[PDB]
């Protein structure tokens, strides 16, 4: 007999203590390190409630992140209040690596295992845990990137579907690459590109229709680009090697494609020194970007949606989205739990 | 893929008294107040949990899939509009009056300004004055001749104290076709008076 | 202390465009939703769309969709916020009183309102009113304010020494374009010969400013 229980955790990881690169240097300090050989207890006929979107160990992991990017990427000038800050913003190594959470003596963590759980209910296949699988803190917005994928099938998780002001986390179960570059001489230097397989991204955007339509009785899906806001969320915001990245993803959402759609999709990219912080506290300004070619291949693994609200009956409309990144951590928390053994 | 419906939309209770309306939604509803004129003032929130500083006179039910709102004692105060809403969903609404004033109009006619026949143009106001209920009837006779789709009429909102209402109608045509006929009569038919009343006037 | 502020009434031609202001202050502002809300005459209220405010990011429905335009902005101490509304490509039938508010909970329940802004939409360049006397004859008389735009007019008797049984009509929105009302009040029968009866009608928008003696 336990009970549902909040309390701080602690991280662990495998980050080198040689390593100069960022995530590697605040593990090194705040993590300890993995165990070689974790145990797990599935539990036999046990059925514990979840719901990932009150899920404590989110704003540790948030505090941890801010806390990551503050020590570590500080930018030339940014604002407090009414006061202009200005302090050395050298270039750094970035690359993020994969923490584990775990609990401390006198509480365990919880995991559900049904397949097809969509973070919300009642979960009958539940095992125990010390430690979170390992989870890369991978900011950026509209799509999700380097995460886990869902067991098959495909799962949309939102809290409450029928409120548009929720919003729509979706789960694939089979990944599609993302290339980006910005090229090799630099001739706008901050002229960068994203490709994707057209053919892949297709089947796997009808697919997820098919889904939207099992939860919206049958009717049309249309996807549409975002209405406004701060372009780190009309555009596909993330950071590859410590430059900013800004990226157009109309072509994207293509409903035509849903004639000669099997092509190499090009996404038109930017890398920008002027940005709006995800913490929440207005502009920074950053050197401009390093020279030589700079790439991130990553793997899409989820997507964040908007609904349209409204009398709309015949259609439903979605637009990606973002800008809380507390989000991003909740798409791998989903299915894990703190309780405390009474 | 949300629907809602509302109740009577328009009920008449005496002062101190206990009413409710109900909706029938399938989400999280919300009850409003609103007078004539000014912003919406939320009372109750999902459902039963009663707004701050709100009179301890209004609740509401959180039973099934209707949703109940009641008012006690009811205070002058209280006579305005109300209605529900889900999300971004909202009704029209319920209008609000007080009863048992029964009251007969004060009729009166009156003919064009001299001023305003030097422009042209002939204004004929017929008007009722403080009474109850709201229904009444209006129409203009020109030489004894039902006169429709040429007239205006405008009503007030139910005074505080009397509980009345007033109802003005607005004949308006030519000069040249008002200096056609003599006799202009404004008849008005009432729940409360025995007869219809009708008032009228000789152009000279 | 919380508190949203509306900028003051709007006219324009159809096909043009307008913007209404909603500015908050008194609480943490980041923290919640702003819907926007309005209310044609003699109708209920109809959603218009959210902003987030940490974000910019809107939402509306099919029919704003296209038109309507949701911003912010906020001062360098983040404890002020300036709310716009820009809607597109009037219609006629986008007059409506404009309001802003709170969503508190996910109950989207609105316990904070703005004051509301008045935005008509026609043709009709601004025309101050023709102020005609209605003759008495207990008895009653009063003044019939014809052919003004846009609204609203203030009535009052005696420059509001006389308040007694006032009826002032709302006005009508005459088929021309241009609105008007009546505003009448009864008095004793003795009362005719000796008191002086005067109407004061003033029309803001076309600065216009009438005292009428009304006599049988
Ligand atoms: C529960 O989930 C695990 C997956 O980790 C699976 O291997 C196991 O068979 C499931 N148990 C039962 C009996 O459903
Ligand atoms: C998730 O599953 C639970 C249990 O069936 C259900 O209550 C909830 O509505 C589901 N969420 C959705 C529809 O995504
Ligand atoms: C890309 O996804 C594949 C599985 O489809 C996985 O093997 C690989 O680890 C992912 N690459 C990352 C996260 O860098
Ligand atoms: C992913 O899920 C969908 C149904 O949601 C299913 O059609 C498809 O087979 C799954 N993909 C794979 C690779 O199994
Ligand atoms: C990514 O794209 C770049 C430039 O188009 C190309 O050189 C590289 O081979 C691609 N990498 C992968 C693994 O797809
Ligand atoms: C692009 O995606 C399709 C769909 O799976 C795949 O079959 C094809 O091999 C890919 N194209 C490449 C890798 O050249
Ligand atoms: C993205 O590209 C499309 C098509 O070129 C363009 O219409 C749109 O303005 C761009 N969106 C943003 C946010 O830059
Ligand atoms: C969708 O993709 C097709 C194929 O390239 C393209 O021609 C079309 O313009 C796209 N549809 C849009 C963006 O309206
Ligand atoms: C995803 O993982 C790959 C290495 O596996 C890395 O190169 C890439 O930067 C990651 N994505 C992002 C945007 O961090
Ligand atoms: C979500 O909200 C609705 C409407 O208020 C409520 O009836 C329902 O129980 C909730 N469902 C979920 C998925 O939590
Ligand atoms: C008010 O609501 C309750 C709950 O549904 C309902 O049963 C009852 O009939 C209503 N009360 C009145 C006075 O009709």
């Amino acid at each position: 007999v336990w009970k549902d229980a909040d309390t701080t955790l602690f991280c662990a990881s495998d980050a080198k203590a040689h390593e100069t690169e960022v995530h590697n240097v605040w593990a090194t300090h705040a993590c300890v390190p993995t165990d070689p050989n974790p145990q797990e207890i599935h539990l036999e006929n046990v059925t514990e409630n979840f719901n990932m979107w009150k899920n404590n160990m989110v704003e540790q992991m948030q505090e941890d992140v801010i806390s990551l990017w503050d020590q570590s990427l500080q930018p030339c000038v940014k604002l407090t209040g009414g006061s202009v800050i200005k302090q050395a913003c050298p270039k750094i190594s970035f690359d993020p690596i994969p923490i584990h959470y775990c609990t401390p003596a006198g509480y365990v963590i919880l995991k559900c295992n049904d397949k097809n759980f969509n973070g919300t209910g009642p979960c009958k296949n539940v095992s125990s845990v010390q430690c979170t699988h390992g989870i890369k803190p991978v900011v950026s917005t509209q799509l999700l990137l380097n995460g886990s994928l869902a067991e098959e099938e495909i799962i949309i998780r939102t809290e409450n579907i029928t409120d548009n002001a929720k919003t729509i986390i979706v789960h694939l179960n089979k990944s599609v690459e993302i290339n980006c570059t910005r090229p090799s001489n630099g001739g706008d230097i901050r002229k960068a590109y994203c490709e994707i397989n057209g053919t892949k991204w297709n089947k796997v955007l009808k697919q997820v229709t098919e889904k939207l339509k099992e939860h919206f009785n049958n009717k049309t899906i249309i996807f549409q680009p975002p209405s406004g806001g701060d372009l780190e969320i009309t555009m596909h915001h993330f950071n590859c090697r410590g430059e900013f990245f800004y990226c157009n993803t109309t072509q994207l959402f293509n409903n035509t494609c849903i004639k000669g759609c099997n092509g190499t999709i090009t996404l038109p990219c930017k890398i920008k020194q002027i940005i709006n912080m995800w913490q929440g506290t207005g502009q920074a300004m950053y050197a401009p970007p390093i020279d030589g070619k700079i790439n991130c291949v990553s793997n899409i693994t989820g997507i964040l949606l908007t609904r349209d609200g409204g009398e709309n009956n015949s259609t439903e409309i979605f637009r990606p989205g973002g800008g809380n990144i507390k989000d991003n951590w909740r798409s791998e928390l989903y299915k894990y739990k703190v309780v405390q053994i009474e | 893929d949300i629907q809602m419906t509302q109740s009577p939309s328009s009920l008449s209770a005496s002062v101190g008294d206990t009413v409710t309306i109900t909706c029938q939604a399938n989400g999280y509803l919300n009850w409003y107040q609103q007078r004539r004129g000014k912003a919406p003032k939320l009372l109750i929130y999902d459902g039963s949990k009663l707004e701050r500083g709100v009179p301890s006179r209004f609740s509401g039910r959180r039973w099934g899939q209707e949703y109940n709102l009641t008012i006690n004692n009811l205070q002058p105060e209280d006579i305005a509009t109300y209605f529900c809403q889900v999300y971004e969903f909202v009704v029209p609404g319920t209008r609000l009056d007080l009863k048992r004033t029964v009251a007969a109009p004060s009729v009166f006619i009156f003919p064009p300004s001299d001023e305003q026949l030097k422009s042209g143009t002939a204004s004929v106001v017929c008007l009722l004055n403080n009474f109850y209920p709201r229904e009444a009837k209006v129409q203009w006779k020109v030489d004894n001749a039902l006169q429709s789709g040429n007239s205006q009429e405008s009503v007030t909102e139910q005074d505080s104290k009397d509980s009345t209402y007033s109802l003005s109608s607005t004949l308006t045509l030519s000069k040249a076709d008002y200096e056609k006929h003599k006799v202009y009569a404004c008849e008005v038919t009432h729940q409360g008076l025995s007869s219809p009343v009708t008032k009228s006037f000789n152009r000279g | 202390q919380v508190q949203l502020l509306q900028s003051g009434a709007a006219v324009t031609k159809p096909g043009a465009s307008v913007r209404v202001s909603c500015e908050a202050s008194g609480y943490n502002i980041r923290d919640y939703f702003i819907h926007w809300w309005r209310q044609a005459p003699g109708q209920g209220l109809q959603w218009v769309g959210w902003i987030n405010p940490k974000t910019g990011q809107p939402n509306n429905p099919r029919q704003f969709q296209g038109r309507v335009s949701l911003t912010r902005h906020a001062s360098w101490d983040f404890d002020t916020y300036s709310f716009y509304m820009d809607l597109k490509a009037l219609r006629s039938d986008d007059t409506a009183v404009y309001f802003c508010a709170r969503q508190r909970s996910d109950y989207w329940d609105f316990d904070v309102w703005g004051s509301g802004t008045q935005v008509t939409v026609s043709s009709a360049s601004t025309k101050g009113p023709s102020v005609f006397p209605l003759a008495p004859s207990t008895a009653a008389l009063g003044c019939l304010v014809k052919d003004y735009f846009p609204e609203p007019v203030t009535v009052s008797w005696n420059s509001g020494a006389l308040t007694s049984g006032v009826h002032t009509f709302p006005a009508v929105l005459q088929s021309s374009g241009l609105y008007s009302l009546s505003s009448v009040v009864t008095v004793p029968s003795s009362s005719l010969g000796t008191q002086t009866y005067i109407c004061n009608v003033n029309h803001k928008p076309s600065n216009t400013k009438v005292d009428k003696k009304v006599e049988p």
